[PDB]
């Protein structure tokens, strides 16, 4: 049976901040972030949240469909960790602003930054099941970090804003699934957590060596189930949940010298031949959550060669902890279909902010605090922001009234 | 392998990687973090003397301390 990623599409932000400025503005020299691999992160405005990403990222999906196979959606999964109520799903407004049937099952998925892969691997079963001949899912992953002014001043310059969404079905256009090559790895542990609304507390330390324990096991899980298969020469890229890119290298360091004995240059030629192309994107937006492996997916696409059809392994992780290694086919022809998305060209196109812009961002951001019952927004807080946005097409968060979230296209 | 033996392989592969720190004293006080050791590299620090002592378990359970001193402490507790 076919299965997986039929349309892609990416909603990176309307600004950004240059990490740059960010070390300048804290006395740091330069190298530390260029260092670690780090260029720019998305910033959401108080105008935005994680429904208004969501949407953003799945609108071009939508418009390009028949009337028919919009019908066909009948399961919306959004992954988050920065969700809005403890009951009430996203994907209820989001269902309500692409304007998709009611016959739909609607639903959150929650598992830190596993909650994307969670939501693909759950899509790819409905349409596996055969109980639906036909339908299809959306899956959309959407995250923001709405710091406010720590226990999150670890993860600043890390942490960014973002959203990917997936059109799941029989006829996977974009990305072809490795049906049944999966292998999973998780136990709890106190990595990172989110224990309060607008915040993240963790010991970023533990996390990485948490991370490198499941990307070995988890591989192994799915070596055991994929007899013969080779970490260099079964997979012709490696798309990895970026937390930021100088981790992904170490971790494809540590896993080519346990697997293949490689030596240091020979690992460093393979990095930036497999690697480097999905870290790309990531490296525009920051740490995106339960995202950034999708956006890392189609930055492989966009950035890597397909002039014949590739294999990529993707390694998904969450702290908390959960995570799975698994693969699919990207063909020519999906790649051209992925570069006509111009995601290049609509992150080149955000706004850049001034580190006076951030700061005032920052502090503007405790009017739409999680729980927040009434709120109208100003959506000339930054006049300039506002004149990359305005004319686009973009839904924006209105008001919260009475707790219900009102938006509107600009 | 003892606590002190172990501490002297933290320092060397401490060394390999920041090499400024070639002829710089290392007390057991130091923190990684303190000497400039970015996240990556001390996370590289921590598996090289997990290979170099054969110790073939979870990397979490080398998590924790607070200097390398403490380190040393829970390499040695583990064999
Ligand atoms: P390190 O002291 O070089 O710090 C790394 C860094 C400044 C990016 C820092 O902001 C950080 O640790 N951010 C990432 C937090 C995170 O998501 N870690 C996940 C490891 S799996």
């Amino acid at each position: 049976q076919q299965v997986g990623i039929e349309a892609l599409s990416v909603y990176g932000g309307a600004a950004q901040l240059e990490l740059r400025k960010l070390a300048q503005a804290r006395q740091l020299d330069i190298s530390r972030f260029d260092n670690l691999m780090m260029k720019e992160k998305a910033v959401s405005l108080p105008y935005e949240d994680p429904v208004s990403y969501a949407v953003n990222a799945a609108k071009p999906i939508i418009d390009r469909l028949s009337d028919a196979d919009k019908q066909r959606i009948e399961m919306v999964i959004t992954c988050s960790e920065s969700g809005i109520d403890f009951g009430k799903s996203m994907s209820t407004y989001i269902q309500e602003y692409l304007g998709l049937s009611r016959n739909c099952r609607m639903f959150e998925l929650k598992q830190a930054c596993y909650s994307g892969t969670a939501g693909l691997q759950m899509a790819i079963n409905l349409i596996l099941s055969q109980t639906f001949p036909g339908a299809k899912a959306l899956v959309i992953a959407t995250d923001i970090s709405r710091f406010l002014v720590y226990d999150w001043s670890f993860a600043e310059p890390s942490s960014g804003a973002g959203a990917v969404a997936l059109l799941v079905s029989d006829t996977p256009h974009i990305f072809q699934i490795d049906v049944g090559c999966n292998g999973y790895y998780g136990y709890e542990v106190m990595d990172t957590c989110r224990p309060n609304p607008d915040s993240e507390a963790g010991d970023a330390d533990l996390s990485l060596l948490s991370y490198l324990d499941c990307c070995e096991n988890a591989y192994r899980h799915y070596q055991n189930r994929v007899e013969g298969v080779d970490y260099r020469e079964s997979f012709d890229y490696l798309s990895f949940h970026t937390p930021f890119g100088g981790m992904v290298k170490g971790a494809h360091r540590n896993m080519m010298r346990r697997l293949k004995r490689a030596k240091p240059a020979e690992i460093e030629a393979d990095f930036q031949r497999r690697v480097m192309p999905g870290l790309v994107y990531c490296q525009q937006v920051g740490n995106i959550m339960g995202a950034t492996l999708f956006l890392s997916l189609a930055s492989t696409i966009d950035n890597g060669d397909f002039s014949t059809p590739r294999r990529i392994g993707m390694f998904s992780y969450g702290s908390g902890c959960c995570s799975e290694f698994y693969s699919g086919v990207v063909t020519p022809e999906g790649a051209a279909i992925a570069a006509q998305q111009g995601i290049s060209a609509q992150l080149a196109d955000r706004y850049s902010l001034s580190m006076e812009e951030y700061e005032q961002l920052l502090y503007h951001s405790s009017a739409v605090a999680f729980g927040t019952r009434n709120v109208t927004l100003d959506y000339q807080l930054f006049p300039g922001v506002w004149k990359k946005i305005a004319g686009k097409g973009r839904l924006v968060l209105k008001a919260i009234k009475e707790f219900h979230r009102k938006y509107e296209w600009v | 392998m003892s606590k002190e033996q172990v501490l002297k392989i933290i320092k060397k592969y401490t060394r390999e990687i920041a090499p400024e720190l070639e002829d710089s004293p290392l007390e057991p006080t130091d923190s990684l973090k303190k000497l400039g050791i970015d996240s990556v590299n001390r996370a590289e620090i921590i598996m090289m003397v997990m290979e170099d002592l054969s110790l073939n378990i979870p990397r979490i359970e080398l998590a924790g301390a607070k200097n390398i001193g403490e380190l040393a402490d829970l390499f040695a507790a583990k064999l």
